[PDB]
């Protein structure tokens, strides 16, 4: 349950829905927004596996 | 502008399309995108949600 | 999209959304404000500026 709850966090981005970012922005400005969220989710998964 | 605040009523001229269900299809509801299977719902909503 | 180039405005910049993507999203309670300012003060109207 704790792992699943992590999908509802901004992680410093402007929204927590990837489709929203892909829909309301262009790639050149969506790059960093996707990058930060990817980093956060990867860290959470690493902790769970450990 | 403000996004996802109410039952939106103002946006650009994109033509609607015939409704289909019970198949793995894409969808686009007031800028809400995604894919999945649509089916009839037994839930009930308050008349403002 | 038609307004984006109908009058060829001198300055046209969008924050939080791409100008070419305004033809798909659906909004609520669109506001509009207008004024007249000198040329120098235009660069100081962007949010986050002093």
């Amino acid at each position: 349950n704790t792992l699943v709850k992590q999908l509802s966090s901004n992680f410093g981005a402007i929204s927590s829905v990837l489709n929203d970012i892909l829909s309301r922005l262009d790639p050149p400005e969506a790059e960093v927004q996707i990058d930060r969220l990817i980093t956060g989710r990867l860290q959470s998964l690493q902790t769970y596996v450990t | 502008f403000e996004l996802l605040h109410a039952p939106a009523t103002v946006c650009g001229p994109k033509k609607s399309t015939n409704l289909v269900k019970n198949k793995c299809v894409n969808f686009n509801f007031n800028g809400l995108t995604g894919t999945g299977v649509l089916t009839e719902s037994n839930k009930k909503f308050l008349p403002f949600q | 999209s038609v307004l984006y180039n109908s009058a060829s405005f001198s300055t046209f910049k969008c924050y939080g959304v791409s100008p070419t993507k305004l033809n798909d999203l659906c909004f609520t309670n669109v506001y509009a404000d207008s004024f007249v300012i000198r040329g120098d003060e235009v660069r100081q109207i962007a949010p986050g500026q002093t």
